[PDB]
RNA sequence: GAGUACGACCACACUUGAGUGAAAACACCAUAUCCCGUCCGAUUUGUGAAGUUAAGCACUCACAGGCUCAGUUAGUACUGAGGUCAGUGAUGACUCGGGAACCCUGAGUGCCGUACUCC
RNA sequence: GGGCGGCAUAUCUGUUACACGACAACGCAGGUGUCCUAAGGCGAGCUCAGUGGGAAUCUCACGUAGAACACAAGCGUAAAAGCUUGCUUGAUUAACGAUUUCCAGUACGAAUCGAGACUGCGAAAGCAAGGCCAGCGAUCCUUUGCGAAGAAUA
RNA sequence: AUGAUUAGAGGGACCUAUUCUCAAACUUUAAAUGUGCAAACAAACCGUGCCUUAGCCAAC
C-alpha cells in the first residue's frame, strides 16, 4: 500500500545557548535554515534556547548534510519507540559556514521526527482522534529506512 | 464563628459521581411559565443565580419569568407561621416538577370516561379487591421449619 | 457566673400551641410589583381596556333591563 | 508505573457522544440554542455551515429536545443543476448554496416574492433588519469548529443567504476584502471572490504552467467564462429553487448469540486443556 | 442494509488488542497565485482531484478490563416503636414494622429524532 | 470563682451536626480588616500535574485533571472557569423595581433576578455593571460632587 | 478515588496482582426515621368560541 510509505516530517534543529551569545546563535541558525527561529524560555523566564523547526525539501537537504557531517554515525540507542531518531553535531562549520568572527562556532543538535503519512487525524481540529497503533512507524521500520538512507547503526547500551 | 452563605454545603452543592458537567440543552429548551410548579434544585456547576440551601429540594410556583431567570414563591415555616418566599434563580436551577402528574392523569382518566358514557361506548372492566377470600390450589406444599443446618451454618469460622 | 447559652427544648411545642398556620392562598396578595416591568406594562394596557369595556357593558345591561 | 488500570476505568466519565468524535462545541451550542425564557419557547432557527472536504451543507434548523429539526437544506453538490459543475467546495460555490438555501426556505415559508435581497451581487454590506415594514426571516450562523478567519467560505455562505433574502445579523469584519487596519471592507474584492476571478486567475498561471486543475482542463474551462457562469447560475437559482440534481439487499453482519459465544469459549478452554 | 449534516439521552456508547468493509459519502490526500495565519500551508486559511482504504470512521471478535440491568450476599447489617425485658456491665435477644452495601454470579454491550443521499 | 493568659467580642470554610432546615462548648483544624488597570470584561487559540521513548531545553505517545483558579477551606470547571494572546474599562451609570441570607422576618455587610443609559468584546448567538461565595460601619459634625449655557411677559 | 496500614508472592528498591487492618474534618453505594409539593368550588378541564394588547415570533 502506497499509504505506509514513512516519509520525514520535520526535523527540529536546537540550540541550547543557557545575551549575544544567545543572538549569534539565533543569526546562525536563521542563515542555515532560511528560516526565522523562535527563542525559548525555560523554568526562571529568560531566553535559554534557540530552536527552529524545518519541512519539506529544506529540512531534507539539512538532513543530508547533518548526516554526512556524522558520517553514519547513529547508535542503535539514537532511535525511539516513537519511530523518531537524532543526533548532535558540533560546530556547524562542518555544514558551509562562513565563520563571521562575531559568531563563533556553535553546537547545534539536530532531531528528526519519522512518521507515515495521514496523520492528519490527530491533530486536526474537527474530529481529532487516534492514528491505528499499525499505522505507527516503529523502532526497526526507523531502522530499516535509515539504514536504506546513509547506513551505520552499531548496537550500543550506553 | 462561621454562618457562611454556602456554609455546610460541602455534600449538598456537589455533583453525583461521573455526572460532572455543565447542565445540559434540554434544560435550555424547557419552557417555564407563570404558574408552573417547578422544583428547585441547585445545579452546583453553574454558581450564578443558584438558591440558598434552604431552598434545595422544594417545590413553589412560578410568579415570575425573566429572560435568564425564574421567580418561584415558596413555602417556609419560621415560628408559628409559614413565609411565602419570592426567590429568584436562574433558569438552570429549576425544573419542570412532576408534583401533579397523578393528578392531571385522573381528570384526564374522568373526561375520557365521561366522553365514552356520553358515546355509549364499553367502560373498561372494574378492579377488583385482591383482599377477598378464595380456594387457594397449591402447586407444591413444603414444611417450613428450622432445622440443625441452619445454627451450623449461621455461624462463621 | 457562666449559664445556658442555647437550647430550641420547648420551641417547637410553643410554635404548635397556636400551630403552625399555613401558606396564604395563591389567589391572595399576588401582587405583580417587581416582576419583568414589558409583561407588566403590556398587561396594564389590557386591564385599562378591560375596565372600559365593562363600564360599557354595565351601561349596555341597565339599557336591556330599561327596555323590558 | 500503570496509568489505564481498573480504577481508572471506575472514575472515567465519559464526554458526550459528540464531543469526543470531535463535532459539536457544546459551550458554543448551548449560547446558540438559548433565548430569552420571556420568549416561551417561540422559534429560533441557526443557519448551519458545514464545509466537507468535497461539498458544502447549508441547513435551517431548530432545536428541539427530541433532536433538531431540519426545515430546508442545500448543497453544493447539487449545483451543477444550476450550471456552475465544477470548483464546488470555494468561494463562488459556498455562496451560490447559500443564496439557494435563502431563495429555498423562502419559497418554502410562502414569504418569497416579498423578500428578494440584492438582485445583483455587489459585494457591499447592509445592515439586517431584525427587532432588535414586515421584518425578514431571521437565522443566526452557525460555524461549528471552523476558524473564522477573514474570507473564510462559512461567511460566503452566510453573504449568499444574506444576498438572498435572510436576516442573518452579522458585520462585514470577515467578508474577503475587509482591511482590519482601516476598518472598512473593499466591496469590490468580495464582488471578485464571490464571481470567482481568483480562481479565474489561479487557472490562467496554471494553464501558463504547461495535477491541479485537472478537470478544468480535461473540459475547455477557459479563465474567462467563469464569471459569467457563476452569474447565470444566480440567475438560475432565482428561477427555479426546488431544482435538484436529475434521478433490499444487507452487508449486515450477524453477531453470534451470547450462547454461541460460550460455546466457543468453553470448547477453545477444552482444545486448550487436551494440547496441554 | 448503509452514509453524511444537525441532534436528544450521554460508556449497554468507554478502553485495549486483533478482523472485515458493496455503492455513495466521509476522510486521508495534492498544492500555495490569490483571502488569511504560522519558527514551520504541521495546525489554520485558500484552490483542487492525481491516488488510497494504510489509518480515521462503520460493523465483527475476546471464557478481555470497565459500564448497565438482574440475582446472591440477606430478612443479614443497620433502624422507627416497646418492656418494672436478660445481663455487673459492655451489650444482646425478643415484640410490631422498615430494610442495605461490597465481594461473588447471570445476562447485555447503545438508543431515539430531522433532512438529504447510496443500495 | 476572680486575676494572669486567650478572644470563643464583628466575621469565613471543613468538622462538631444526629442523610430537609436549625443546633452549643475557653470543642477540633484553619482563615479574615487585605491584595489586583489586571489578578476586572470579552473573543480566539491551546491543555494542565505527571509519566515513558529519544536529542554534547527540544521532540513523539500516554495522561479525568492526580494541575491551576491572589490569600484558609469546601464546591465547581478540560475545544474552560486553567494557560497564552488581542483590544478593552460592565470595577461606570442605573428612574427610591423586586428578592435571598441574618432576621424581629429591622437595619448593616454580602448576594440573586431585573428595567433604562452609555459602552466593551464578538462574525454571531451571546457574555459583562468587578475579581461567586470572608475582606467591613448609624445619628450628629466635617468635607466633596451634582442643580452647564441658551431660551419663556411668566 | 483521597489518606492511614501488616505481610508475603511473582517482574536493596521500584513496580504488578492482593492481603492484615481503618477514617469527625475519606468515599463509589446507601437505609430506617425524615423533609418539600399535589390530591376539583376565587382553581382545573373542554371550545382550534369572541374581544384586547406599544408582549414573542418572518407572519399567523
Ligand atoms: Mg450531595
Ligand atoms: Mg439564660
Ligand atoms: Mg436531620
Ligand atoms: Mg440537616
Ligand atoms: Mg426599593
Ligand atoms: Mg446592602
Ligand atoms: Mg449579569
Ligand atoms: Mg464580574
Ligand atoms: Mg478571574
Ligand atoms: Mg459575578
Ligand atoms: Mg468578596
Ligand atoms: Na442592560
Amino acid at each position: 500500500n502506497p499509504m505506509r510509505e514513512i516519509v520525514v516530517k520535520k526535523l527540529c534543529i536546537n540550540i541550547c545557548v543557557g545575551g549575544d551569545r544567545l543572538t549569534r546563535a539565533s543569526k546562525v541558525l536563521e542563515q542555515l535554515c532560511e528560516q526565522t527561529p523562535v527563542l525559548s524560555r525555560a523554568r526562571r523566564n529568560e531566553k535559554i534556547a534557540v530552536h527552529c523547526t524545518v519541512r519539506g525539501k529544506k529540512a531534507e537537504e539539512l538532513l543530508e548534510k547533518g548526516l554526512k557531517v556524522k558520517e553514519f554515525e547513529l547508535k542503535s540507542y539514537n532511535f525511539a519507540d516513537t519511530g523518531s531518531f537524532g543526533f548532535g553535531i558540533d560546530e556547524h562549520i562542518d555544514l558551509g559556514i562562513k565563520y563571521d568572527p562575531s559568531t563563533g562556532i556553535y553546537g547545534m543538535d539536530f532531531y528528526v521526527v519519522l512518521g507515515r503519512r495521514g496523520e492528519r487525524v490527530a491533530h486536526r481540529k474537527r474530529k481529532c482522534s487516534r492514528v491505528g497503533h499499525s499505522h505507527h512507524v516503529t523502532k526497526e521500520e526507523a531502522m530499516k529506512w535509515f539504514e536504506k538512507v546513509h547506513d551505520g547503526i552499531i548496537f550500543q547500551a550506553k | 464563628h462561621s454562618y457562611g452563605y454556602k456554609s455546610g454545603t460541602r455534600h449538598l452543592f456537589a455533583k453525583k459521581f461521573r455526572k460532572h458537567g455543565v447542565p445540559s440543552v434540554s434544560t435550555i429548551l424547557t419552557n417555564i411559565k407563570v404558574g408552573d410548579y417547578v422544583d428547585v434544585v441547585a445545579d452546583s456547576a453553574v454558581r450564578e443565580g443558584m438558591p440558598h440551601k434552604y431552598y434545595h429540594g422544594r417545590t413553589g410556583i412560578v410568579w415570575n419569568v425573566t429572560p435568564r431567570g425564574v421567580g418561584v414563591i415558596i413555602n417556609k415555616p419560621v415560628r408559628t407561621r409559614t413565609l411565602r418566599k419570592r426567590i429568584c434563580v436562574r433558569f438552570e436551577h429549576v425544573r419542570k416538577s412532576r408534583c401533579q402528574e397523578a393528578f392531571k392523569a385522573k381528570e384526564h382518566q374522568f373526561q375520557a370516561y365521561l366522553a365514552a358514557k356520553k358515546a355509549g361506548k364499553a367502560l373498561p372492566p372494574l378492579q377488583k379487591s385482591s383482599r377477598l377470600g378464595g380456594i387457594v390450589r397449591p402447586k407444591n406444599v413444603e414444611v417450613l421449619a428450622r432445622r440443625v443446618a441452619d445454627y451450623e451454618a449461621m455461624v462463621p469460622y | 457566673a457562666k449559664s445556658k447559652n442555647h437550647t430550641n427544648h420547648n420551641q417547637s411545642s410553643k410554635n404548635h400551641r397556636n400551630g403552625i398556620k399555613g401558606p396564604v392562598p395563591l389567589h391572595l396578595h399576588n401582587s405583580k410589583r417587581g416582576s419583568w416591568l414589558p409583561a407588566l406594562v403590556n398587561a396594564r394596557r389590557v386591564r385599562k381596556h378591560n375596565q372600559k369595556a365593562a363600564l360599557k357593558k354595565r351601561r349596555e345591561r341597565i339599557a336591556a333591563f330599561a327596555a323590558k | 508505573k500503570v496509568v489505564k488500570n481498573k480504577a481508572y476505568f471506575k472514575r472515567f466519565q465519559v464526554k458526550y457522544r459528540r464531543r469526543r468524535e470531535g463535532k459539536t462545541d457544546y459551550h458554543a451550542r448551548r449560547q446558540m440554542v438559548l433565548q430569552d425564557k420571556t420568549k416561551f419557547g417561540s422559534p429560533k432557527y441557526r443557519l448551519v455551515v458545514r464545509i466537507t472536504n468535497k461539498d458544502i451543507i447549508a441547513q435551517i434548523v431548530q432545536a428541539k429536545i427530541v433532536g433538531d429539526e431540519v426545515v430546508m437544506a442545500a448543497y453544493a453538490h447539487e449545483l451543477p443543476a444550476f450550471g456552475i459543475e465544477h470548483g464546488l467546495t470555494n468561494y463562488a460555490a459556498a455562496y451560490a448554496t447559500g443564496l439557494l438555501l435563502a431563495r429555498r426556505t423562502l419559497a418554502k415559508l410562502g414569504i418569497a416574492d416579498k423578500f428578494q435581497g440584492a438582485k445583483e451581487a455587489d459585494g457591499s454590506y447592509s445592515a439586517v433588519r431584525t427587532k432588535k415594514e414586515r421584518f425578514p426571516f431571521k437565522a443566526i450562523l452557525d460555524v461549528g469548529l471552523a476558524r473564522t478567519t477573514t474570507g473564510a467560505r462559512v461567511f460566503g455562505v452566510l453573504k449568499g443567504a444574506v444576498d438572498g433574502g435572510m436576516a442573518v445579523p452579522h458585520r462585514p469584519n470577515r467578508f474577503p476584502g475587509y482591511n482590519k487596519e482601516k476598518s472598512s471592507l473593499d466591496a469590490k474584492v468580495h464582488r471578485d471572490r464571490i464571481f470567482g476571478k481568483h480562481v479565474a486567475d489561479y487557472l490562467k498561471q496554471v494553464k501558463e504552467e504547461a495535477v491541479q486543475f485537472s478537470k478544468y482542463m480535461a473540459a475547455k474551462v477557459l479563465p474567462e467564462s467563469i464569471e459569467g457562469m457563476y452569474k447565470k447560475a444566480h440567475a438560475a437559482i432565482r428561477a427555479d429553487p426546488s431544482k435538484s440534481l436529475p434521478k433490499h439487499k444487507s452487508y449486515k453482519t450477524k453477531k453470534l448469540s451470547g450462547a454461541e459465544k460460550r460455546a466457543a469459549a468453553k470448547a477453545k478452554v477444552a482444545a486448550i486443556r487436551e494440547r496441554l
